[PDB]
């Protein structure tokens, strides 16, 4: 019953809705995640989700305490008792935490008065809008974060190693590209309200042709020797040649649009439809020049 | 230590439930919205997506004090012991308050009492969509900014700043629309109860034509095949001649089910689908009066016609 | 300053569980809506939308009082503590209470004794359409509200202005697109319910299909069908394959139209006006055949 | 205001924690359950959702008066404030308690001691369909009522009422199904953890015949069309008679998939493939007396194996 | 009336920020989970989803009495007060804890001072599947879970009865289409994490696909194809061309069978099985096709 004791000493005199550095302090706080897994990139409305498990570390002159404990381990209760710096997501579109079974919120306090807490996150973030070269895909995918109410007066954040701090160990967490590397960025952006630190967090991907690939081949090798086969049938017959030409352009149309279906339309061009459209255009060629040949032999 | 009674008085003899000038003049509250991005314009149930940083900013005499040269931001375990004013949006569907780490709620205060409060809002406003005009309709999609229980003779609503607080809408990309302009209006509104205020921010979106363009000319080639396939192939077999175009009506029937799965069924037609369906009867009964009774005028009559149909579709789309 | 030591006074000695009644006169509350906007239809799974004002009005001898002023807003940290009506619609199967930054609730008390009582809502409510002509619906979409618990012996709900007329008001607003808003009517009722008796207040909204949306939407490619179902009969005698092959090409549209038509269309036991008129065209279809077939 | 100091009375001294009559006899609960529509069937996800009154009453000693001679309808808050059974259902996946203006918590007292409490709650309850036959239907779904912390000795359940304690079966119209007989059943089930008592409201489904059976006949009639056109003809004039055999496979194409997002993934029993079977068979059956080629003895044969195919669908839907 | 004043008893300085036995032994907690129906198997989202009875159980040496009772079957308003471990789920994604008039938790206190606590849960979770044998493959679908503020040297997790014995389907607890469930398989683990090293109790599931209509609608319109294939090379002595359009229906029968296939599985970068299983059918046609384009 000693820590009874000790943290009810705790809770006297102690406001939960102030930040303890109100004075020349700017309260800097280290912070670290750890990526458990980057779900689907859907694309239709060009965000990723993404469970990580973050965690924040900073100090108080207010929680000092006497010997014999090292640091003391506390359940999801005395978050709400002791004041918790402000965090939140910038391009977070629905970012839920978990609250099943007594909520995931670890909380240490050592007797210096370094506070470790942590949470357990999964967001749905917007990446970008890169559809240049659509087989050839490296997307950036920030994840950045600030106080909504703190500015950096008031509040700084920072890291724990420079650039690989963040540990990420999975191999096969829905990710239907390729994960080629991350790093980190802290910049401060200048709002009305005041002035923000932001810690940007990048996730390189890259997106793996294997999938593209059969969306690529059975069109090729189906139309292409339609085409070809058009012209090495017999051209005698009226109804072998131009029919295989005409029944050939009415498969190639829908094998478009359910290539363009999954994902949503863009306005330039993302150098896959100018891909195939050559090919079309071949095939139309085609039907031109076996029109061509039709005025000249039903003399 | 000193800040901290400072504190208590502020939180010890305060009523939630009184406004400000209870009694007196009517409290005046600044306003300003920060869109982050247009997320989802959803044509089929006619409504938008908005992420907006939520401002407001008024007057307290309760809320001041002497010393501390300096702003005290609070937690937001204060905004349920302070006053805000009842400021709801009038034609959303699904809105809510992130949750991410905390409620996204900013309470700054400051030794002369002007309170500022902060919040994260992702609303799903519905709009009106007019879709007579399909290409480049402004649809002018606006958010409603109104308080619900106090009468203009308690409150006052301005646009803190003027022009200048509605902030990064040029940093705001759509892959289907574009933002053309925007307005504020500030206008007062009297139901049975009251009076009321209201603000209202406008979004003409000028919709980018490069999806629809892609999408208009990649069926135009297969009426073009109608065409030329018809006006190219000699009437001795000629059922193998019609055929391909009774082929292009359930090829018109796959764009209309694409159409169908695409937009909503509305009274006033659009703009897209009658051009492709007069084309559409004008290309049958080309093939109908070509089968009826020959090789020379099939050459002579669908092109000119065909590029008559081209520049009359052209000049109604231009306007 | 002052107003905060009357609260205290008011709040003295009032239970928040009871209503004022109990061996005295039954409670009476005055009811007003106002139609904010009517959403869509919702066919499919054969439901509606609307969003509107609720407002609620009784008289609370235990809250009147001596000010300076007449009447007295206040938040809806109050309102929680005022016994309400416990008002629930008997047709809405999914519904919200708005809140932003506050619940939106107002509480006017006035010094008389009354107060007034209102809260921005959305009903999710259905209606049983029947389905024997599609294009020519006529329906009355309910929006029955009760009291939940409060027998009839204890609250009555009553319209405040004008019921026929004026307690129901739509705002020329409406996000409609399949129907039109052509009027309302409003009735009262007594269900009687295996707890006891409740009184019901009933508002219909008459509802009638637009034109211009999927009846030229069906009406223009069936009108070309039963044109290319004549050009065989102006076939030649001498032409017989085509006249054949005619039919089936004729049919292979029909057939996906007929789908498109009947995809959009919910399940219904009942035969609609439309599956007739598709019906008429295969009778056609039928006639263009056996006009094939004799000649065959 | 005599009322009040009786209420508070009854509160003072009121532990929430315990249930009543405790330590001695089990407490009797008497359900009722007024089905106010079967909401929204899904055989996609093998559910459907429902919406009902469910009323319970029970007995206590803790609550008894003398003074007051009705019955008090009281706030639905003060459930928070006594004691209720954990009454849950265990075949639901999404439910809540509408709150359309409040908790629809239905609290009445009596002077005797019996305690009401009436819910307005939709459930989202799963049903195992067996989807082997698919015009004969004959569901059975479910609804499990189940108390969760109290064993057999501590409660058991009644309905109140017995065929009476369930009203509205009747009323109920629903455009996709119909309603043939309804069952409660009373069942004391064990677990590991002990017994507890389980009250059952099942009832069928017969599925309303006409509407598919409308969207049945379209193939059937379309290939006896496309037989009698493939058949009568003479086939020297052979481009006729083999473009017919050529699109058929697109007429069953459209039918399997409208019906494959309809019907899941199910790979037992499929009695529309079993049917689509029997039309696309028959198909290659045709197309194999083309390609043998007898013809009028084939088009002869093709109706009498039709007649024998839906006979043999008759009496597979008549069983 | 005594009742009252022995959960009083147990209250007077009772705290929740501690676990039982702080500058004491370590914590020992029985764990059992009692499934109710396996859900279904999103394959397009490779998760799984399942109700359980999470029974988890722990002595506690603060709360003995000598009671007239040995154990009470309390409220879980009771379990709010107590102190619960903080188990949760490595991979859940969405995961419910089911509310209804109470909700769904349980708590039985002992003489003794052994405690039963359990939640009536819904977890879904991520199944990480390999399409190497996409037809009929066979997976064995996770379950970690653990604490998450409590390390190997605060709390312990340990199975109730025997581990073979712990994991227990009802009778027909099936709500799987696709798949057939046959067995399962726990067992303990050690994680080390930048924090500490934790406990995790993790339990596969193993399952094989049905054979079923997933072969047959997918190899029967192949059936047709590669029959036609067969009736094409039978003889030559009708008519030549009947035979070429003979290919063109081949082609779009390639065409129904690639949508179809699609629609079910996410879109992976590896081929699959079955992506070959029909590819060589596909190969078989054109071949044939060519070669009779070729020689006729
Ligand atoms: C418009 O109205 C709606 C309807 O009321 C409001 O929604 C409610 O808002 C309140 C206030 O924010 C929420 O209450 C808080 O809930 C905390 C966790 O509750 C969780 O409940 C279930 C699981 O039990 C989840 O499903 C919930 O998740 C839902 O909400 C989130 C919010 O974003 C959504 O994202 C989800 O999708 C879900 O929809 C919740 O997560 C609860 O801990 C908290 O209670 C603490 O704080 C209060 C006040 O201090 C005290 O009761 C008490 O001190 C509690 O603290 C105890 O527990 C903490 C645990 O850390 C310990 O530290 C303490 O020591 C102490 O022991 C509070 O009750 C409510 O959940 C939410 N309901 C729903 C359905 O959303 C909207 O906010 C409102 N909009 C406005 C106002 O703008
Ligand atoms: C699962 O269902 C249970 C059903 O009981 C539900 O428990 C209830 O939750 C509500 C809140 O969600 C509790 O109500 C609180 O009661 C305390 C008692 O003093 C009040 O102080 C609280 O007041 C707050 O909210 C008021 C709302 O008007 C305001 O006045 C003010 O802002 C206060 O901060 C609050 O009303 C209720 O006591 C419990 N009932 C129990 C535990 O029996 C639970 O929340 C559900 N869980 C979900 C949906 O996740
Ligand atoms: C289309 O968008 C415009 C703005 O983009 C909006 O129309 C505005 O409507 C308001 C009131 O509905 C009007 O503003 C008026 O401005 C005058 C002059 O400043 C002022 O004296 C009035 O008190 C009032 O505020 C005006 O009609 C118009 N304003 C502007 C600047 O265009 C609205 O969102 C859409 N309007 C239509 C007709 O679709
Ligand atoms: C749905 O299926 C369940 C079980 O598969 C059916 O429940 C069964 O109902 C019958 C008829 O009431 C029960 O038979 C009798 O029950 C009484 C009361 O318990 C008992 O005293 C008799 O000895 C006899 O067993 C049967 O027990 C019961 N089975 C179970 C497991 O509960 C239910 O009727 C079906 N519902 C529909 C609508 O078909
Ligand atoms: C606290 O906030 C107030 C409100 O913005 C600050 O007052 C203004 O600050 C801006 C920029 O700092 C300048 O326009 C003037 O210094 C102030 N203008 C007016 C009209 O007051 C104040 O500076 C903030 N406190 C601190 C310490 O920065
Ligand atoms: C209070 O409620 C009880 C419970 O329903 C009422 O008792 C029954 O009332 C019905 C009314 O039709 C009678 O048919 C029953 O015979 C009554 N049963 C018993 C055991 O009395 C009671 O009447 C109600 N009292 C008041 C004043 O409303």
């Amino acid at each position: 019953g000693d820590v009874t004791v000790i943290l009810n000493n705790l809770l006297e005199g102690y406001d939960n809705k102030l930040r303890p550095d109100i004075g020349v302090k700017p309260t800097l706080i280290h912070t670290d995640m750890y990526v458990n897994s980057i779900g689907p990139v859907n694309a239709i409305n060009m965000e990723y989700t993404i469970d990580i498990f973050f965690a924040q570390t900073w100090y108080d002159r207010r929680l000092k305490f006497n010997s014999t404990i090292k640091v003391l381990r506390l359940n999801s209760n005395m978050v709400g008792k002791i004041w918790i710096p402000d965090t939140f997501f910038r391009n977070s579109k629905k970012a839920d935490a978990h609250w099943i079974t007594t909520p995931n919120r670890m909380l240490r306090i050592w007797n210096d008065g370094r506070v470790l807490y942590t949470l357990r996150l999964t967001i749905d973030a917007e990446c970008q809008l890169q559809l240049h070269n659509f087989p050839m895909d490296e997307h950036s995918c920030p994840l950045e974060f600030s106080s909504y109410g703190y500015p950096r007066e008031e509040i700084v954040y920072q890291w724990k190693r420079s650039s690989v701090e963040v540990g990420d160990t999975r191999s096969w967490r829905l990710y239907q590209f390729s994960f080629v590397g991350l790093r980190n960025t802290t910049e401060v952006v200048k709002t009305t309200s005041g002035d923000y630190v932001v810690m940007s967090v990048y996730f390189d991907l890259s997106r793996r042709m294997g999938y593209f690939t059969i969306q690529t081949y059975i069109p090729c090798t189906l139309i292409v020797v339609l085409s070809w086969v058009s012209f090495w049938i017999n051209k005698d017959a009226v109804p072998a040649r131009t029919s295989l030409g005409i029944t050939t352009v009415l498969t190639m149309t829908t094998l478009s649009t359910i290539a363009r279906k999954s994902l949503p339309k863009v306005s330039y061009v993302t150098a896959m439809d100018l891909f195939v459209s050559v090919c079309f255009i071949f095939v139309f060629s085609a039907l031109v020049e076996y029109g061509t040949l039709h005025y000249f032999v039903s003399n | 230590s000193y800040v901290k009674e400072t504190v208590d008085r502020l939180l010890k003899g305060y009523d939630i439930r009184l406004r400000p000038d209870f009694g007196g003049p009517p409290v005046d509250v600044g306003m300003r919205i920060d869109v982050a991005s247009i997320d989802m314009v959803s044509e089929v149930n006619m409504d938008y997506t908005l992420t907006m940083y939520f401002q407001q900013s008024w007057k307290d005499k309760r809320l001041s004090y002497s010393g501390i040269p300096l702003n005290l931001t609070l937690d937001n375990r204060v905004a349920d012991q302070l006053w805000v004013p009842d400021t709801y949006f009038l034609n959303d569907k699904k809105s809510f308050v992130h949750g991410v780490t905390v409620k996204n709620r900013m309470i700054r205060l400051h030794p002369d009492g002007t309170v500022l409060y902060g919040l994260r809002i992702t609303t799903t406003a519905a709009c009106m969509m007019d879709l007579r005009r399909y290409p480049l309709d402004e649809q002018n999609c606006t958010l409603e900014i109104e308080s619900y229980g106090y009468t203009t003779d308690d409150i006052e609503f301005y646009w803190n700043g003027g022009e200048g607080a509605v902030t990064g809408v040029n940093k705001i990309e759509l892959p289907q629309f574009s933002i053309v302009d925007y307005k504020m209006v500030s206008k007062k509104v009297e139901f049975t109860t009251g009076a009321y205020p209201r603000l209202s921010l406008s979004f003409r979106l000028k919709r980018n034509i490069g999806y629809f363009i892609l999408q208009t000319y990649m069926p135009s080639t297969l009426i073009t095949i109608l065409s030329w396939v018809s006006f190219w192939i000699n009437y001795d077999a000629s059922a193998a001649r019609v055929a391909l175009g009774i082929t292009t009506v359930l090829t018109m029937t796959t764009i209309s089910t694409h159409l169908r799965e695409t937009l909503p069924k509305i009274p006033y037609v659009k703009a897209i689908d009658i051009y492709l369906m007069g084309c559409f009867v004008f290309v049958f009964l080309a093939l109908l009066e070509y089968a009826f009774v020959i090789d020379k005028w099939s050459r002579m009559f669908f092109p000119i016609t065909f590029s008559l149909f081209n520049v009359v579709y052209w000049l109604y789309y231009v306007h | 300053t002052v107003f905060t030591r009357i609260l205290d006074r008011l709040l003295d000695g009032y239970d928040n569980r009871l209503r004022p009644g109990l061996g005295e006169r039954v409670t009476e509350v005055k009811t007003d809506i106002f139609v904010t906007s009517f959403g869509p239809v919702s066919d499919h799974d054969m439901e509606y939308t609307i969003d509107v004002f609720f407002r609620q009005s009784w008289k609370d001898e235990r809250l009147k009082f001596k000010g300076p002023m007449t009447v007295l807003r206040l938040n809806n940290l109050m309102a929680s503590k005022i016994w309400t009506p416990d008002t629930f619609f008997h047709n809405g199967k999914k519904s919200v209470a708005h809140n932003m930054t506050m619940p939106n609730k107002l509480l006017r008390i006035t010094e008389d004794g009354t107060l007034l009582y209102t809260m921005r809502l959305t009903v999710r409510a259905e209606c049983p359409m029947h389905l024997e002509d599609f294009p020519m619906d006529a329906h009355a979409c309910p929006l029955k509200f009760g009291s939940y618990a409060y027998t009839r012996a204890e609250v009555v709900y009553e319209w405040t202005r004008e019921p026929a007329r004026s307690v129901v008001v739509a705002e020329d607003g409406s996000r409609l697109n399949q129907y039109d808003l052509l009027g309302q009517t409003v009735d009262s009722g007594i269900v009687q319910s295996s707890t006891g008796e409740y009184v019901v207040m009933t508002t219909h909204f008459h509802l009638k299909r637009k034109i211009g949306y999927f009846v030229i939407q069906t009406y223009l490619p069936c009108i070309m069908t039963v044109i290319l179902s004549q050009v065989s009969f102006w076939l030649n005698r001498e032409s017989v394959p085509a006249r054949t092959v005619f039919g089936v090409t004729t049919v292979l549209t029909m057939t996906t139209l007929s789908i498109s038509a009947r995809n959009s269309l919910p399940k219904v036991a009942y035969a609609t006006a439309m599956d007739w008129f598709i019906a008429v065209c295969y009778a056609f279809v039928f006639s263009a055949l056996i006009e094939f077939a004799t000649v065959n």
